[PDB]
């Protein structure tokens, strides 16, 4: 379960972006300046 | 309204008419100098 509750909690984690929710970097910035905060919401997400 | 060229700044802070959406939004309005447009955004101390 605590395995489960580090991988659950880090979606939260922002990995030095501007936002954590995918559809507020979508929705509000302009999609070149969407692609570098979606590139790196992948990154960190994957090393989670 | 968004679809005019009269204006000067349309700065919101398009993907900035998608999320036009939230509770009641206001229209403070006043009169600045030309100094003071760069000084109406977020921040701006």
């Amino acid at each position: 379960a605590q395995a489960l509750n580090t991988l659950v909690k880090q979606l939260s984690s922002n990995f030095g972006a501007i936002s954590s929710v995918l559809n507020d970097i979508l929705s509000r910035l302009d999609p070149p300046e969407a692609e570098v905060q979606i590139d790196r919401l992948i990154t960190g997400r994957l090393q989670s | 309204l968004y679809n005019s060229t009269f204006f000067s700044t349309f700065k919101c802070y398009a993907t900035k008419l998608n999320d036009l959406c939230f509770s009641n939004v206001y229209a403070d309005s006043f009169v600045v100098k030309g100094d003071d447009v760069r000084q109406i955004a977020p921040g701006q101390t």
